[PDB]
């Protein structure tokens, strides 16, 4: 990565993090806050995303 | 309806078939669309309105 | 330490028990089961074909993809008369007959 | 009013039976994730 | 006297402009709804909007 689309501090790109957050919790457009506990379950994205 | 028949040792299954009136109507409105309806009047798998 | 031996970063992420999601919405948001797309005339009145192409890290032992296209799998159960049970199945985006 | 609807079946809370909201029947849980 | 026919309903929702739609359910109210026989000969009562 030279231009720097890596998101968070991991290997994943920004445009995939935005899609994953939008698909799972609908967060991307209005910030990147942590989703509430009831929305974050075992078959979720941030429940298992370990950089 | 009940049937009594000669007994044979090997297990068997009865094949009574009810002569329903099975008909399908095919209508093709326009350019590659095909739509059909089915009616089996005595024994049908129908739908509501 | 002062006696260090250079440096070379390498970052990675480890996501487990998660199906990667690509919703068929214009804004990628989840604002309804019958999505924004898949309901307008462009994608619900004409024919189209996918050519999805996957690039992925190599694994020595044979693997297999698990692309599952999210569809509308619905069933309707009707019980007209004391032991008659009739059920209608309809899977919309990938037809499964009647 | 208890004759025009099923209000005797619902548990009471004094004199007012505890019915559900009208738009309470039905459910929809569905996602691939 | 045969019951007068009831109009069929077709609503609009999203881009979908011709969805078949059944008449909405309403709790019975004597002020708004009354029980009228479908066929006068045999009693099959049902609610109508007067």
């Amino acid at each position: 990565d030279g231009e720097g689309y890596n998101v968070a501090q991991s290997n994943m790109t920004k445009d995939w993090f935005l899609v994953q957050m939008l698909a799972n919790y609908n967060i991307g457009y209005q910030g990147y806050h942590l989703p509430p506990d009831y929305k974050d379950r075992t078959f979720s994205f941030l429940h298992n995303f370990i950089p | 309806m009940t049937f009594e028949m000669d007994p044979i040792n090997e297990p068997t299954l009865l094949y009574v078939l009810f002569e329903v009136f099975d008909v399908a109507r095919v209508h093709q409105p326009h350019r590659g669309v095909i739509e059909v309806v089915y009616l089996r009047t005595p024994f049908s798998a129908g739908n509501a309105t | 330490d002062p006696r260090h031996a250079l440096r070379d970063p390498e970052r990675k992420f480890l996501c487990d028990r998660t199906l990667w999601r690509i919703p068929f919405s214009s804004n990628f948001m989840s604002m309804g089961s019958l999505t924004d797309l898949g309901q307008n005339l462009l994608y619900a009145n004409a024919a189209h074909a996918l050519d999805m192409t996957f690039e992925m890290d190599p694994i020595n032992e044979p693997t297999l993809l698990y692309v599952l296209f999210e569809v509308f799998d619905v069933a309707r159960v009707h019980q007209p008369h004391r032991g008659v049970i009739e059920v209608v199945y309809l899977r919309t985006p990938f037809s499964a007959g009647n | 009013m208890d004759e025009y609807n099923y209000a005797a079946l619902a548990p009471r809370q004094g004199s007012r039976p505890m019915l559900s909201q009208w738009s309470g029947i039905g459910t929809h849980e569905m996602h691939g994730g | 006297e045969v019951m007068a026919p009831q109009p069929t309903l077709v609503a609009e929702q999203g881009a979908m402009k011709a969805v078949p739609v059944i008449k909405p359910a309403q709790p019975f109210t004597p002020a708004v709804h009354e029980t009228q026989r479908i066929v006068t000969n045999l009693p099959i009562t049902t609610a109508v909007t007067r």
